[PDB]
């Protein structure tokens, strides 16, 4: 493993050093349907044209994005995105930009959003929900050993791909950090005590945000909900989370370690790091070099009607994509 | 039941992220 991170720092850091521009054409690509949309974006469905190849493409505004603050942060996404390659992480196969809009084009994931499935079944069985851990317990490996932090895990950011297997999606808060930072990110369910806290955060959250994700996997709910974010940030802090009783004692005993204020005692920021996650009973039946492979069975495989398809997806208002003849934040965006 | 609570909240939807 150490031999494998070794040689995936060094990929990284050359394209973090000298990240690619410009690869792509908006032309080149025949819009097919909003996949998701947020705060100042949206996703949809594409065909390259010339290829027949489909694909996800994520369009901001850049005045909206300027409005919002988010500058720095989308300039991280790109640089970040197309520097990393993962099995679990969505591969950034284009990236352009024109007068008004910037352009993410990724691999599409067609099974849907794990929020989706979620909602609807209800609750994942604790082999179900293990299955897509295990993924994201990788996938953390992966990018904390580049220094890069994710910080924005929840089921909505959570792709299926055909076979069944995880795609992580919307690096909007990923950034590449050594020591600490500050940024209040996040969404309120998802947010460790220290973000909260301003004393700053390192990696760790990512970890306590995977305990969360688990608990609410496992159980249909968040551990820390309420009407709204004020109330939320309350229960985080008093630091007790209540467990459904049909949890296993290796999944509560797993959570208790995950969900910890005390940052000295939080797995995942300990002496033996992430093998103290790997190596947990609850991951007693988890294959982990099978599931890197991707050669472990997956307990949902959402199969689909042909390429393009978008049956797994919700619908949404359609709008037209606007370009205006003045170039808009240039000087902002010049890097992207 | 606590399922009921959640789903009788505001908050069963796609949950925006907090930027500022
Ligand atoms: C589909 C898909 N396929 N390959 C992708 C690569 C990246 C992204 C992506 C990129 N930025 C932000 C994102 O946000 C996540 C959700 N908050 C919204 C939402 C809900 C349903 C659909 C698309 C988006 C997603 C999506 C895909």
């Amino acid at each position: 493993v150490k031999e494998f991170l070794a040689k995936a720092k060094e990929d990284f850091l050359k394209k973090w050093e000298n990240p690619a521009q410009n690869t792509a054409h908006l032309d080149q690509f025949e819009r097919i349907k909003t996949l998701g949309t947020g705060s100042f974006g949206r996703v949809m469905l594409v065909k390259h044209m010339e290829t027949g190849n489909h694909y996800a493409m994520k369009i901001l505004d850049k005045q909206k994005v300027v409005k919002l603050k988010q500058i720095e942060h989308t300039l991280n996404e790109k640089r970040i995105l197309q520097a990393v390659n993962f099995p679990f992480l969505v591969k950034l196969e284009f990236s352009f930009k024109d007068n008004s809009n910037l352009y993410m084009v990724m691999e599409y994931v067609p099974g849907g959003e794990m929020f989706s499935h979620l909602r609807r079944i209800g609750r994942f069985s604790e082999p179900h929900a293990r299955f897509y851990a295990a993924q994201i317990v990788l996938t953390f490996e992966y990018l904390h050993s580049l220094d890069l932090i994710y910080r924005d895990l929840k089921p909505e950011n959570l792709l299926i791909d055909q076979q069944g297997y995880i795609q992580v999606t919307d690096f909007g808060f990923a950034k590449r950090v050594k020591g600490r930072t500050w940024t209040l990110c996040g969404t309120p369910e998802y947010l460790a005590p220290e973000i909260i806290l301003s004393k700053g955060y390192n990696k760790a959250v990512d970890w306590w945000a995977l305990g969360v994700l688990i608990y609410e996997m496992a159980a249909g709910y968040p551990p820390f909900f309420a009407d709204q974010p004020i109330q939320i940030y309350e229960k985080i802090v008093s630091g007790k989370v209540r467990f459904p009783s049909h949890f296993s004692s290796d999944l509560k005993d797993l959570l208790r370690n995950l969900l910890q204020v005390d940052l000295t005692k939080r797995f995942g920021n300990l002496k033996d790091g992430v093998n103290d996650i790997k190596n947990h009973k609850w991951f007693a039946t988890t294959d982990w070099i099978a599931i890197y492979q991707r050669k472990v069975e997956a307990p949902f495989i959402p199969k689909f009607k042909g390429p393009g398809d978008t049956s797994n997806f919700d619908d949404y208002e359609e709008e037209e994509i606007r370009v205006s003849i003045n170039e808009k934040c240039g000087k902002e965006f010049s890097e992207f | 039941t606590t399922y009921a609570d959640f789903i009788a909240s505001g908050r069963t939807g796609r949950r925006n992220a907090i930027h500022d």
